[PDB]
């Protein structure tokens, strides 16, 4: 849909980070689905609901069947294992889905999507028109090419009139980035202060004494360390994502995006009456600047009435 | 389209290499299965028969399984699909070598000669080592200290399937080498 | 395709919510197919078919084989596990499929499909027409572009006559929205009332003493709280869907969508002859205004007859 | 392609119902391939090849290995489980495949009118056969199946009481499958009604 | 592409039959690679390498561990199961692939007409060999399998009576396969006569 | 796209080697999720954390439940196995992703010449570091692991002689990786000389 020119480097980096967070979430989720088991063994010596831990050695017989063990595993995996250690992959699924929705909201919101595709289409049309090249290099003009040149001038004028009035795209991108930064802050706060609860050895005390005979059990969690690693790795990526997001907000407070200055482009060129555009038109011009200012240079000559005068006398 | 400069031998080799890759994927799927070898001790302590008590746990049985998979089963018998996959990757890499490269004649005969020698080496090695994929295996690991038995007899569950796959693989490389030898004969029969 | 112009923001929102709902359904479905089980342990001491819940401690022996234990898990999984905890993902898949079929119901229904493709085609090709630029700019008219503009004028008049008679698309969209909102209400009701039955601990009494020796067993359903939170998550999605649909229904009752007015466009433009379209014409024009007013502004000229007279004058000067 | 003008509303809905029935079919086939089995416990008390069904509780010792249990499950799946309960997803696969073949035969082949009329008659009578033949046998899918296979010389018992885990879910499939077939026939009814009017 | 004018109805029908044969081969290979096994219990009371087949009932203790049982199952799976019952999916896969190569021979290879003539002779003679070998070996698959592998030195018994759970499936698969092949061959046979006249 | 003809032969060679080493990493990850365990058998003669090892043969009774065995194996795997053997596939997966991202970073962003400078330098330096760290730690992928955790309060033993099953194959997989990287490194040095030409 040729929207790639409208997503700057920060948007592409955040989308890649969200894709790899989706990968992390999928891997952690399938591991938690398939092989997230807890191996619980009772402790014989109880010291006030605490485990005492005290020629040829002989194995310790608990007289427990293979289902009694599976029941105590389920009970101490549910009741006593901390909820983050169980539902971290689902948390990162929800968070990366919300991040992707925030990123592509203004792409999929028709009120701003229509304006965006309008702006993209006319930029692409002005990219290939040759009056742009004649004006920037500043004559022969074929009837057809002069016709679409004047038509494109008229679309530029009407579309500047249509877009310059409102600031819905600018305010929506404001809302998008502030929501992303506040949710990144919440994600880091809760994840940082909850991550340490992933532990390989867990001592559960669930009182299934009527069903197994033991009160306190010591359980291994073979997928804890891996989760820990993934958690750490996931946290690191959010750091990267978080940093990138702040850049965008910093950029969006670096200067007022609701106004644009054509001083450099019209100063280096002959056409000195190119007007300084505002609002949504200025904002998507800023994004195209962050992609390539050559697009802004190529488009800037259709905004002047002096170039209209030159085109009229050349066409005459 | 290079299909005009692709005679019957090149297309036949392409389809054969696709078949090689399919065979290798199937063999890798066979090796994916956890149950690989099954080991029982030897000389373990109308007539009514009684089962012999091996006095072994499940984990002891698994331990002897992996040990006799280590030291009794042949390396070719364990990574035949692995070699098959690597060698078909080599086949599809060097099959378009003349296309992806008197220099034209030179690199074309170079491609044909390299393909022919790869075929001949594969034939020699497969014919030499194919007999090692046996079902009944005698294993003499020294795990008497942990299990109690020093000699074992094991069965490789998919050894017959690996032998059949090797027969099909040898037939495919045989057709491959026959058509490539015809290519070499056509190339070097005339200038 | 180019149907995205007919889908406002609420339709896109519901489509994405339905995609996520389908993902939930598939995840729960493979969970129930592969890992869903029960670990059922008999109660050694019982009092009137109820678990009494009664020198280092030692284990309790049940003398049950692995096959007897499997039987106990199977029987207490069918007979005493709540059916919601078992067939929640299949219910979610059914609800998602019905929602998706409702969303694309007017798309594939031929009587509305023909109207929709005709409207979309002539709207897009009217947008592509340079006569809109030449007219809202206000002769500048080639013979060929004047000819195709006359053909498009004829096509627009023909389609207006063809589609003004029936309002079937508006009624179909009304039916889809009302069906979606009532299905949201039903889903929220039964899911809220039944989500409390997904619990980890289940006391089963299946009366298999002749086969195992114990009357009552205590079972742990491992995928219970998960099947709770997913369901809770699912409920949240439905709420969003419903709210979205609610707004859509409100949007289709605040003003009459079968009476369109060109007052703003025909006031800001020089043409004051553009009439007010009705019925399905008005409904699809309102749906397009939910996309942007620009499409309606560039098609209002082709809907006008004074612009047609001006174009006819231009072609008359062109030929003569 | 451009043949959508030859596919009316009934054709579109029948095609969508056919795809949905195909999803049900492949789901049932995957379940049959992966998780279809039985759990069979021997009956301690017997009375002429029938389970007699006759302080703290204790477990019954069946005195059988795990592998003799596996043999009992295999033999009571081969012998005393009804063939339809084992082959229902495969029969539904065959019905859906032949149904797609009948519905889209004229696309891949007054010749066209003859094929269309033959396909309509075939699909109506085939809906009737499918609904009758599936409603008739749907009671053979039971949770509990008592099996009696006479493997005493190899196991030590004559009677067992198997349980089929994936049975009732198949029921939840089968009725729903039948429901889809019902809807198909309903559409067919309207088509025939339209073919009368 | 636009080769549907060069593909008549018998080539398309044989291609569809080949597709059905391919997915039958895929299903058989999947079943064999995941769920294929045998379940062997020794014959406790034997009379000259033959199972004699003879207060409550107690399970028979063979005193064989689960691993000894696995050993017996594998050893009897090789040495006594008929080779067709094990290699049917691979045989049908090979036959389907060679049929595909033969049917798609001219599409990448009056010399074209003579090539099709030779291709039809090869395909029909392979059909003849296929139908002969399949028909002769369909009835060589049985559920209950005798086994006499003489492994008394490892488990303590000589003769076993195993169960092959998916064996019937293969027969049924083979059964359907026969029909496909016959159809394919019959269709191809017409083509031969269609070019002979 | 528009970058097909710019790449020379060595770039295509690096891309092919990257794809091979990509699916090597992926297949290793599948093996790690599937069959990554290790089986510990307790030592019957333990004298201060040391396995002494000082008619028909008979087995040894350890008197451990299967679940105590599971606890022993899990603890000896997450406490007495080197991070390299446990996380071989996730680390090579990270290496694949980083290598591919650095190989294609200039697409996503003489600034282009300086970018490709930095990417080639990063590629060659990471080749060097990967070779160093891999050959420095390749010895720890070994079967036999004498684990000693002292959970005797739960098992009654203190030392176990485990043997890692998917290790030697992992070893040869690792071997394959380094050999591939070696050719990659060779090609990389060529690129270095070109971009230092
Ligand atoms: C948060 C949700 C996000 C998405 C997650 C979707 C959930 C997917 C649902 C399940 C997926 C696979 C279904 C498997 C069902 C069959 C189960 C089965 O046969 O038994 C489990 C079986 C045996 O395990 P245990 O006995 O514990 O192992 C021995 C202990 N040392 O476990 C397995 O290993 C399952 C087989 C592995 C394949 C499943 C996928 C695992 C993830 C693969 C990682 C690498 C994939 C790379 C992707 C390639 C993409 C190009
Ligand atoms: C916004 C909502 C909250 C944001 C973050 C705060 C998290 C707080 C969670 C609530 C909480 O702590 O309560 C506990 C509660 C459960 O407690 P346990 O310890 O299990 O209970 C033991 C006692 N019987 O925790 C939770 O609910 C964890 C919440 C995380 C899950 C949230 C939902 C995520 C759903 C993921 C969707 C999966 C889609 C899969 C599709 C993949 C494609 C095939």
């Amino acid at each position: 849909p040729a929207y790639r020119i409208l997503k700057p480097w920060w948007d592409v980096f955040t989308d890649y980070i969200s894709i790899v967070m989706l990968m992390i979430a999928v891997f952690g989720g399938t591991l938690q689905v398939t092989q997230d088991k807890m191996i619980c063994l009772p402790c014989k010596w109880v010291t006030k609901d605490s485990c005492n831990d005290s020629t040829g050695p002989t194995g310790i017989k608990y007289d427990l069947d293979r289902h009694q063990y599976n029941y105590v595993d389920a009970v101490c995996y549910e009741n006593r294992l901390h909820w983050f250690a169980k539902y971290f992959p689902y948390l990162v699924l929800l968070h990366t889905l919300i991040f992707l929705a925030c990123s592509n909201f203004w792409f999929k919101f028709p009120r701003t999507s229509s304006k965006l595709e309008h702006f993209v289409s006319i930029l692409l049309k002005c990219f290939d028109s040759p009056w742009t090249t004649r004006a920037l290099s500043e004559g022969v003009l074929d009837k057809k090419e002069g016709e679409q040149a004047k038509a494109l001038f008229e679309k530029v004028k009407k579309f500047r009139t249509h877009v310059e009035e409102g600031d819905i795209v600018y305010r929506l991108y404001m809302r998008q980035t502030i929501i992303k930064v506040i949710k990144f802050a919440l994600i880091i706060c809760y994840t940082v202060y909850y991550v340490h609860n992933i532990k390989f050895d867990v001592d559960c005390t669930v009182d299934i004494e009527s069903l197994t005979g033991y009160r306190t059990y010591r359980c291994a969690h073979p997928l804890a360390t891996l989760f820990k690693i993934l958690a750490s790795f996931y946290i690191s990526l959010v750091i990267f994502y978080g940093l990138i997001c702040m850049y965008t907000l910093w950029w969006m407070l670096r200067r007022s995006l609701k106004k644009y200055s054509f001083e450099s482009i019209r100063e280096e060129s002959s056409y000195s009456d190119i007007p300084d555009v505002k609002n949504d038109f200025a904002f998507m011009l800023h994004l195209i600047d962050q992609y390539d200012p050559l697009y802004s240079k190529r488009f800037a000559v259709f905004l002047s009435e002096v170039s209209e005068n030159k085109l009229r006398q050349l066409n005459l | 389209a290079f299909r005009v400069l692709k005679p019957w031998w090149d297309v036949f080799t392409d389809y054969l290499s696709v078949a090689m890759l399919m065979i290798g994927v199937f063999g890798c799927t066979l090796q994916v299965m956890q149950d690989k070898i099954i080991c029982l001790p030897k000389r373990v302590q109308t007539v009514e028969m009684k089962g012999l008590k091996t006095d072994l746990d499940l984990q002891q049985y698994s331990f002897i399984n992996q040990m006799c998979y280590e030291r009794a089963l042949h390396w070719y018998a364990k990574y035949f699909p692995y070699l098959v996959l690597i060698h078909t990757l080599v086949f599809m890499l060097c099959s378009n070598f003349w296309f992806k490269f008197d220099i034209l004649y030179a690199m074309y005969v170079r491609q044909t000669v390299l393909k022919v020698i790869k075929f001949l080496i594969i034939i020699a090695y497969n014919s030499a080592l194919v007999s090692k994929v046996q079902f009944t295996v005698d294993c003499n690991v020294d795990i008497q200290d942990m299990t109690g038995y020093k000699n074992f007899s094991c069965n490789h569950t998919m050894a017959h399937l690996f032998s059949k796959l090797s027969f099909c693989y040898l037939c495919f490389v045989s057709i491959y080498g026959l058509t490539c030898l015809y290519t070499l004969y056509w190339l070097f029969y005339r200038s």
